[PDB]
């Protein structure tokens, strides 16, 4: 989507190194995990109520 | 629609979904930490730190 | 001294420093191109009695010979030549797999119209090349052969079509060109038109106008079985060595060796997870053969200050020493988890840790030091 | 010349499945015991299959010209050699050139000619009861053939023409692509026993030959052979088909320790 | 507990998995072209001459060299997250064992 | 629009071009806006893609059924890819493919906002 | 299509180099939003109970 | 007639259709070039000046 | 190694730009070096065994 923007002739030229959006989101993805992770230890330390 | 409707608005959120840009929502809600906030304050002024 | 340009410094301090890899050379070459004998069609293609119309272009498969083209320099002269997908002074190193050559004539200023991306009443409907185009086109004039007095009207192209032509398609109908709004049933007359029209080739046209023999080869290189040789010499096949070689005109440097792979009757070649050749079917005996690279690395130095000494210990991280890739040894060879340390005294006395090599080993220079 | 055949049953037309079928080979490059993605016209997977009969029972003999889009899948199941062939082009007739491909029982034969084609082509076997033989009698497919631009004729053979009793055993798979002037045709011939549709299984089809054609194709047609002891004197055998059409599509292949492309995986099908 | 759930020592086992997944990365990376006519420097050289060959090396080679600047920052990144881990293990032998 | 190609969704628009423009742009020097050759009319140009999507997966070596949330989806022609019932609407999006229990549970595979999904039996 | 896409490649590797930028400053970041949360548990436990 | 080199002449075009297939079955042109357009996209597009 | 595979004429074009690779193996020697490091400040606090 964002380089691309729907164009059909950018997509079949991205494909090209296709492995490097996969990575991006790799790192973005552990760092989305890591805050809902950073919020529980912080406030769910007791977990009787 | 929103999105759609509003486009005088130039919304910067929508600039941004539109180009693959996501926010995504955290798991726990203000609500849920509210709760687990007022389950430690309980704790301690009934038993301190026991 | 490795060490010495990578820091660039005439000094080195104490510690260990990673000096590239070990790597070894090729000693010899290998050429391995099918065992064809024939020369290719040259004749046939560049000295025929006739051409084909533009508008009904020729074409011909050439297979199974030897595209040595320097039989057209004592005959041939061309105006005209250029290679698309391949640089001209490499044609001779290499094999072709499906190759066809088209043929036509035209006039001098349409020659021009004759490449990848471009438009006329040819490039539009009589003969139209793909953007990926790999091949040669080949002209020449031909006003001494295919111009007449009275004027030579056999040769003819197609002037009106409702839509353009796609890649290498041909197209010769003869069907009524309706340019208005008269269903054109026959006809040939007010807006009704008969599509093709002839070139009236003279000999005293001005050059634009005078006629052009175009031929056009057509090929594809390095992924397939293929037929077609340029003008090497095959030598004899070296196994277990590091070697240079060229097999059907893909190079490389590497180590062959008998493989247990077994490729399907139409598979020339195979690749790694890097999509790098890794195998090749040889083209004479038809034996797949694997390609090992010929370095493999793991070295690094052990160096007390120079301001001290210039004697330094090499630790080989993938020899084992129990020939042995290494650049010397020179006795003082100990043999640890971290690698072959070539040039140290293995001491069995523990001291503290100086100098770290790894798994547990240190070094020092110590007394006579 | 052609012979417009009659007493024939009307049924709408057979839908199937397609499952896992139609991948083939998308290059000559050995490779092994990896997966590799590549982005060709593939029939994309579970897609809409229509499917045709030749059956004497409600005699149907399906011959009907279909569109050739993007490229067709092709596939056949058969007991006794009933399809023998196809014919590709525009508007079929002595207008514009046309691909003629058909195994005639003792040859094969491909030409490219201004062909004007029968509106009904077929060929055919006569059946004599008398030393029980099966041969070849009729060749309609075309009146006329000018101006030839392409021609191969294989070496001879002797096709079995017998008609069989029994299930279908032999399933024959093609792929047809039009592409800058190449008519190009992959295949695969894999043993069955069935009794209906399209089995369900998998197999990649190989590459079988390139051919130089130079034409226009946007429709085309299954020939198909009768069967015989005339418009009305025939007999359908027994033979189905199935076509469908490919796409563009991004595939995940799976080659095994020898090469094979055992599996696949078709990105668009859905989210999963 | 330990032998009974495998899932313990995920931890150790999870920096273990991410530095091969990093090094397994950067061989696949090599089969990109990076605009160039062909990722494999062979094919390059057997079919350009020298002028046409160090176009399409150089879009390679620029390419390489993104991959493994990639690779390193990743590396700079993922050992502060160790250092950090270290640290609290050093500490914490210091309070809790002695 | 004159030569000038692209995909989108077409409305009319309240932009009042000066009599010299023919094309407006964003932001990012994007098109945005035309005006239209015959009738001189402001149109806006919207991209027909808007995104939002994840699938909620079980291990494959269980079951091959799975959920997917349309994180832009309200749910209440909805811009996904199909229904076929059990669709619960969520903060974090509709989440169609999963039963919404009123028991709630320890969490297991985490949507967002609150929610959190999990294989259970006929499962 | 030959020349667009050169044209089309130098806009593609630059915005390939725009997202790897973001997302290599997002984990930055989070590096020190997590040492952050450590020493927020670490007071609520120590502080708070 | 055409104009000398050094007092070139100048025309403005406007108001038309650019259908150069007319130019076919009349003129011959042994050069012809194409800088800031490719030519098989001549056909699609408007011009101002 | 991991760019020009031993080949010579990439090798020389490599050279354009050398000090990239010097820069990149000294952080990853900074990396090597903390992680013996690390190692010892953990375990190895007491010399007295
Ligand atoms: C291939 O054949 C088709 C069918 O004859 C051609 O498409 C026709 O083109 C004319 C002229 O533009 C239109 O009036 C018809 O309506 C089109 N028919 C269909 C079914 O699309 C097509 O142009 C031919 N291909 C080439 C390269 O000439
Ligand atoms: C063409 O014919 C002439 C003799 O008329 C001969 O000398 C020449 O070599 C021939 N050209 C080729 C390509 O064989
Ligand atoms: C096609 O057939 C006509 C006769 O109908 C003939 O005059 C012509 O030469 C043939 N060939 C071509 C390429 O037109
Ligand atoms: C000639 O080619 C055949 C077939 O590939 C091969 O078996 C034979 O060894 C080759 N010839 C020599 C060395 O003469
Ligand atoms: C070297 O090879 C011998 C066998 O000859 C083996 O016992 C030894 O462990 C190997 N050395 C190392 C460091 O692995
Ligand atoms: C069959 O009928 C069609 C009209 O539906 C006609 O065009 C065709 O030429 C006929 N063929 C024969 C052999 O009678
Ligand atoms: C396509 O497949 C569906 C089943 O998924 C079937 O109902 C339908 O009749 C088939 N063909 C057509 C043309 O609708
Ligand atoms: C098959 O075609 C070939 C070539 O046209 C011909 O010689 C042969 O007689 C044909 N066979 C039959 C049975 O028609
Ligand atoms: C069987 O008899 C028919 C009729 O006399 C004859 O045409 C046919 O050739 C015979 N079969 C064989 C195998 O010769
Ligand atoms: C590969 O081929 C060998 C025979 O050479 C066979 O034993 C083995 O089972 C085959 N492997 C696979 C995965 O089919
Ligand atoms: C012709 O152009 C005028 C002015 O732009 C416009 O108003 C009119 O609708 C156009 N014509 C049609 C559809 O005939
Ligand atoms: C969906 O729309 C309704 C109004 O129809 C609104 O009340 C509800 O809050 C919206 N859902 C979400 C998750 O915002």
């Amino acid at each position: 989507m964002y380089i691309c923007g729907d164009s059909t002739e950018c997509s079949n030229l991205l494909l090209q190194y296709g492995s490097f959006c996969t990575q991006l989101n790799r790192a973005l993805t552990g760092i989305a995990v890591e805050q809902d992770k950073n919020t529980q230890e912080v406030f769910a330390q007791v977990k009787q109520i | 629609g929103d999105c759609l409707g509003d486009i005088a608005a130039r919304d910067l959120i929508c600039a941004q979904k539109f180009n693959g840009l996501t926010v995504l929502p955290p798991l726990l809600t203000d609500e849920m930490i509210a709760q687990y906030t007022s389950a430690l304050l309980a704790g301690t002024i009934c038993s301190g730190w026991t | 001294s490795e060490t010495k340009c990578t820091l660039k410094s005439f000094t080195v301090e104490k510690g260990i420093y990673q000096t590239s890899n070990f790597r070894v050379q090729p000693t010899e070459s290998i050429v391995r191109f099918p065992n064809i004998t024939n020369l290719c069609p040259f004749g046939e293609v560049f000295n025929a009695t006739r051409f084909a119309s533009v508008y009904a272009w020729n074409r011909k498969r050439i297979s199974n010979c030897v595209a040595d083209y320097s039989v057209l320099y004592n005959s041939a002269s061309f105006s005209t030549f250029k290679c698309y997908g391949v640089s001209p002074t490499k044609l001779n190193d290499l094999c072709f797999t499906n190759v066809y050559a088209d043929s036509f004539v035209i006039r001098g200023d349409e020659v021009r119209q004759i490449a990848p991306g471009q438009t006329g009443k040819i490039a539009d409907y009589n003969y139209k090349l793909p953007d990926d185009f790999t091949g040669c086109v080949i002209a020449w004039n031909s006003n001494n052969l295919d111009s007449k007095v009275g004027g030579n009207y056999n040769y003819l192209y197609r002037l009106f079509r409702k839509s353009n032509l796609k890649p290498f398609e041909r197209d010769i109908s003869t069907e009524i060109y309706q340019a208005g709004s008269t269903p054109c049933n026959g006809v040939e007359g007010f807006n009704c038109y008969f599509p093709l029209q002839s070139y009236g080739f003279q000999p005293t046209n001005g050059v634009g106008y005078q006629p052009y023999r175009v031929v056009v080869l057509s090929f594809e290189l390095l992924h397939a079985p293929a037929t077609v040789c340029g003008p090497k010499k095959s030598t004899n096949l070296v196994k277990n060595k590091c070697v240079n070689f060229n097999f059907n005109g893909l190079t490389g440097t590497g180590v062959l060796t008998e493989s247990n792979k077994k490729f399907l009757p139409f598979q020339q070649f195979g690749r790694d997870i890097a999509d790098t050749t890794d195998a090749v079917r040889d083209p004479q005996t038809l034996e797949i053969l694997d390609i090992t690279p010929c370095s493999f690395g793991g070295v690094s130095v052990i160096t007390p200050g120079t301001n001290t000494s210039n004697q330094v210990a090499v630790l080989y991280q993938d020899v084992n020493c129990t020939t042995w890739r290494v650049y010397s040894t020179g006795s003082n060879v100990f043999q640890t988890r971290a690698g072959c340390l070539i040039g140290a005294e293995h001491v069995n006395n523990s001291y503290e840790c100086d100098i770290p090599i790894g798994a547990g080993i240190c070094a020092s220079y110590q007394t006579s030091q | 010349q052609c012979v417009n055949l009659t007493t024939r049953t009307q049924l709408p037309p057979a839908y199937t499945n397609s499952f896992t079928r139609g991948v083939y080979y998308p290059d000559k490059v050995f490779r092994s015991s990896v997966l590799h993605s590549t982005q060709d016209l593939f029939l994309p997977f579970f897609s809409n299959v229509t499917w045709f009969h030749a059956i004497h029972v409600t005699k149907r003999f399906d011959n009907p010209v279909l569109p050739f889009n993007d490229g067709v899948y092709f596939a056949s199941t058969e007991k006794s050699n009933i399809i023998r062939g196809w014919i590709f082009g525009t508007t079929l007739d002595s207008k514009t050139q046309s691909l003629l491909i058909v195994n005639n029982a003792t040859n094969v034969v491909i030409k490219v000619c201004e062909f004007q084609f029968c509106n009904d082509p077929f060929l055919g076997v006569y059946y004599h009861k008398n030393n029980k033989s099966w041969m070849e009698s009729e060749f309609r497919v075309y009146s006329s053939a000018n101006n030839c631009t392409f021609e191969y004729v294989s070496q001879p053979f002797l096709m079995d023409l017998e008609g069989k009793q029994g299930n279908f055993k032999n399933l024959r798979e093609f792929v047809f692509k039009n592409i800058d002037g190449y008519f190009k045709i992959y295949s695969k011939h894999t043993p069955i026993n069935l009794v209906r549709d399209l089995p369900q299984g998998f197999s990649a089809l190989e590459p079988l030959v390139d051919l130089p054609i130079g034409i226009n194709i946007t429709r085309f047609q299954t020939l198909l052979a009768l069967h015989r002891s005339s418009s009305s004197g025939w007999t359908a055998g027994a033979a189905a088909y199935y076509v469908g059409y490919l796409q563009p599509r991004t595939f995940l292949l799976k080659y095994n320790e020898n090469g094979t492309i055992t599996d696949a995986v078709d990105c668009a099908l859905d989210p999963l | 507990s330990l032998s009974s759930t495998p899932s313990a020592l995920g931890k150790l086992q999870d920096v273990v998995n991410q530095n091969a997944q990093a090094l397994n990365t950067l061989v696949k990376q090599l089969s990109s072209n990076f605009g160039a006519i062909s990722s494999v420097l062979n094919d390059i050289l057997s079919r350009l001459d020298p002028p046409e060959a160090e176009v399409q090396i150089d879009r390679l080679i620029t390419g390489r060299l993104q991959s493994l600047q990639t690779y390193v920052t990743q590396q700079l990144i993922r050992a502060a997250e160790i250092r950090a881990s270290a640290n609290l293990a050093a500490t914490k032998m210091s309070e809790c064992v002695l």
